[PDB]
RNA sequence: ACCGCUGAAAGCAUCUAAGCGGGAAACCUUCUCCAAGAUCAGGUUUCUCACCCACUUGGUGGGAUAAGGCCCCCCGCAGA
RNA sequence: CUCGAUGUCGGCUCGUCGCAUCCUGGGGCUGGAGCAGGUCCCAAGGGUUGGGCUGUUCGCCCAUUAAAGCGGCACGCGAGC
């Protein structure tokens, strides 16, 4: 939640996003990524945004 | 003033306002003056 | 324009006036005091004037304490004491170098004196605080000074803070409000100060001017 | 229906808004005045003053009236000042001058002296009548109730300071 | 096994935060997540991270204006009777930094180690603090859009 | 508590909704006293302002001093 | 709850808190002329006596007082009496 808000997204819409994009990285690592390697949790973001909903409001 | 939970007008020309968020009448006759509490 | 002095109490004597009417007096001898030092705003953030009272010898005053009297070209003196203004006009009068004498209160002026108190050691409930006590026959056991109860019961378990209880007693700063001044011997530093002054004979005391007048 | 009329200007003459800010000035001396920043100020044809606002709301729609009779206290405290005519009443009540304050002698055991504040002009017409003049109708009207309340209000014989022409209760006595 | 911040990792920087028209709320709640270092990755509950913030122009906090009548705060000394309370609107006039730091230190978790994460906040009511040597960079209220 | 001033919503009126006053042994200052262990441990000043050895050279461990203090000693109206 | 023990009335000593105020302080109304009041509103800073009788609490009485307030705290307080 601390490495998405520096992306400008929440913790919220980040799962939301790599269970859209089918990125089956558990928690354990992806705390791991955004610590040792900044640059790719940063790519990790850009496939969770894209694959986010055009208005995540609207309903399914 | 009479201090009571109820108040009402007596007479013709009490009129009932609300100032200061509570109810009191406000009269000519000085012993028609009341408020609620 | 709060006026203060530096003195001695030198004990209490008796003088009559002019109605013929005995006024009990206490001997300030409000001693020569000097300056040595000026509180200003701009340096040490508020008002006041440092006095210093009292014959020493210099072998007595160590080296810290000496360097102090050095820059302000005085003699060390024994006692040394602020007499805080308010913030208006701090030192217009009062320059490092003056003396003051006893001749700055006039007859008839009203001061506030200050001291230390006499000592009274570990002093009881009765004497200190003032309580009854219990009786002194019809029965009652080994509690004639003793304090009685000292709280409730279950509801608080415990006792209230600032109790009055048995204790050391004096020795504390005491202020005297309103004291008439008789007379002021200029010729030997003595004010004749009606009514009594904190302390024992040969005290510290601080005489400053009445704000109640 | 206040508020639904644009306020003329007699002379004023300086009858100028500079940004949610209004004053006034003619042959009496100046006043100032803001007006909360909802309402809105405006011009006539002439450069009268126009009073407007968004519409219909509780808390808009009360602000509207407030503020047109606010400013018109401005362009008529100036040329048509305001004064209170007031009135002693009671045996052996007075009151007089003393510099611009206002002595009186109302049955106490020290005279009362109110002192003229800013703005103010005290002046009597009578030992027993005179006139709290000024340019402020708020300012007016409160100096003219301090100098109202300076004794209790007796219904018995109605000894005291007034207003002029007012009625004030009375009770049978004994 | 996953990351613990060693003794030497933390990088401290200095913040300077505007109060002049914030609620007291939301100024206090972005002062302690910044004081703890709520926002870094390596955040540990343990460890003392975060940076030194400084709350200028405190006396112009955006209080309600009956809230400044009601609202008490509240003292006790010990003795029977020490119940001393003021209102936040006469704190306001005489100390307006202990207001901005009260609300703060209430929003702090219940230990010891908030004691010292308290040492890194600097409250100053004008517009102007003395701490110039270092370079406090500005910092304004962001909420993340979602 | 109560008494108002100006003033709408609500063409009048209204102590109130914008705003401004009066007002008590209660509250806060002012009076007296404690008070920087107030760990945010404050301020203004003055004094000393100096050696020597060993070492695994360490914000090391000793030794000897300065200003200063303490114990001893003569006492106190200070005091278990 | 407590029976492998939680000492019960009054007084004494020392208290502390509440306000539903007895006095002192500020008000509204009055069938308030005045002086005295009646009734309500605000107000807990300080004050609030000595005796006779009774184990008494309470109560009555005597002489005063600005007044001789009402309650809570194991019907406060027996490792205090
Ligand atoms: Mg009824
Ligand atoms: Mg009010
Ligand atoms: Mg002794
Ligand atoms: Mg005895
Ligand atoms: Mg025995
Ligand atoms: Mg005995
Ligand atoms: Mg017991
Ligand atoms: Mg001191
Ligand atoms: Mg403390
Ligand atoms: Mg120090
Ligand atoms: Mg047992
Ligand atoms: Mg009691
Ligand atoms: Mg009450
Ligand atoms: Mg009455
Ligand atoms: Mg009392
Ligand atoms: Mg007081
Ligand atoms: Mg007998
Ligand atoms: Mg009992
Ligand atoms: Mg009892
Ligand atoms: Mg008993
Ligand atoms: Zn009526």
């Amino acid at each position: 939640n601390a490495a998405a808000r520096l992306n400008d997204i929440t913790y919220n819409r980040l799962i939301q996003g790599l269970k859209a994009a089918g990125v089956e990285v558990d928690r354990k690592n992806l705390a791991d990524i955004a610590i040792s390697d900044p640059a790719a949790f940063t790519a990790l973001v850009d496939v969770a945004r894209a694959a986010l909903p055009e208005d995540v409001n609207a309903p399914s | 003033v009479k201090v009571n939970p109820s108040v009402k007008p007596i007479c013709d020309k009490c009129r009932l306002i609300r100032r200061h968020g509570r109810v009191m009448v406000i009269c000519s006759d000085p012993r028609h003056k009341q408020r609620q509490g | 324009a709060r006026k203060g002095i530096l003195g001695t109490k030198l004990g209490m004597t008796q003088v009559f006036d002019e109605s013929n009417r005995v006024v009990p007096v206490t001997v300030v001898k409000a001693g020569p005091n000097v300056v040595t030092r000026i509180r200003t705003p701009e340096r040490d953030g508020y008002s006041a004037v440092q006095l210093a009272y009292g014959e020493i010898s210099p072998r007595k005053v160590n080296k810290p304490l000496t360097g102090q009297y050095t820059a302000a070209g005085v003699n060390p003196r024994r006692y040394l004491a602020e007499l805080r203004l308010d913030d208006s006009d701090a030192a217009t009068e009062y320059q490092v170098g003056q003396e003051l004498t006893a001749e700055i209160f006039a007859d008839g002026s009203y001061v506030d004196v200050t001291g230390t108190s006499k000592g009274k050691g570990f002093a009881g409930t009765m004497k200190r605080h003032g309580f009854r006590g219990q009786g002194a026959s019809h029965g009652a056991q080994a509690v004639h000074r003793r304090p009685g109860s000292i709280g409730g019961c279950a509801t608080p378990a415990r006792v209230f803070k600032g109790t009055r209880m048995a204790g050391r007693m004096g020795n504390d700063r005491v202020t005297v409000l309103n004291l008439l001044v008789h007379k002021v011997d200029a010729e030997n530093g003595v004010l004749l100060i009606k009514g009594a002054v904190p302390g024992r004979t040969g005290g510290l005391v601080m005489v400053r001017s009445a704000i109640k007048r | 229906r206040i508020g639904k009329q644009p306020i003329p200007v007699p002379a004023g003459v300086d009858v100028t808004i500079e940004g949610q800010s209004i004053s006034v000035k003619g042959p009496k001396g100046t006043l100032g005045l803001t007006v909360a920043e909802p309402i809105k100020v405006a011009r006539n044809d002439d450069g009268a003053i126009v009073v407007t606002r968004p519409d219909d709301e509780r808390r808009n729609r009360s602000l509207h009236g407030l503020s047109r009779t606010l400013v018109s206290n401005l362009v008529t405290g100036v040329t048509q000042g305001y004064t209170t005519k007031m009135e002693i009443f009671g045996v052996g009540y007075r009151v007089q001058l003393k510099g611009s304050n206002l002595e009186f002698a109302l049955g106490y055991s020290h005279p009362v002296v109110i002192e003229a504040p800013e703005g103010i002009t005290f002046a009597v017409q009578a030992p027993t009548k005179f006139t709290v003049s000024g340019i402020d109708k708020q300012k007016v009207g409160q100096i003219a109730a301090n100098i109202r309340r300076l004794r209790r209000p007796d219904p018995y014989k109605g000894k005291g300071v007034r207003y002029e022409g007012e009625q004030i209760r009375r009770k049978v006595g004994k | 096994p996953t990351y613990a911040p060693k003794a030497g990792d933390t990088t401290r920087s200095w913040y300077v935060i505007d109060a002049t028209d914030v609620v007291l709320g939301r100024l206090a709640v972005a002062a302690a997540n910044l004081l703890r270092g709520k926002h870094k990755p390596t955040f540990a509950p343990n460890v003392d991270g975060g940076d030194f913030v400084i709350v200028i122009n405190a006396d112009k906090v955006a209080i309600s204006g009956d809230k400044l009548q009601h609202k008490m705060v509240y003292r006790h000394s010990g003795y029977p009777g020490g119940l001393h309370k003021r209102t936040i609107g006469e704190l306001m006039q005489r100390h307006p930094d202990r207001v901005v730091e009260k609300a703060i230190l209430g929003m702090l978790p219940k230990n010891r180690l908030s004691r010292q994460i308290q040492r890194k906040l600097r409250v100053y009511a004008g517009p102007e603090h003395p701490h110039s040597a270092q370079q406090p960079v500005p910092y304004e209220l962001k909420q993340v859009a979602q």
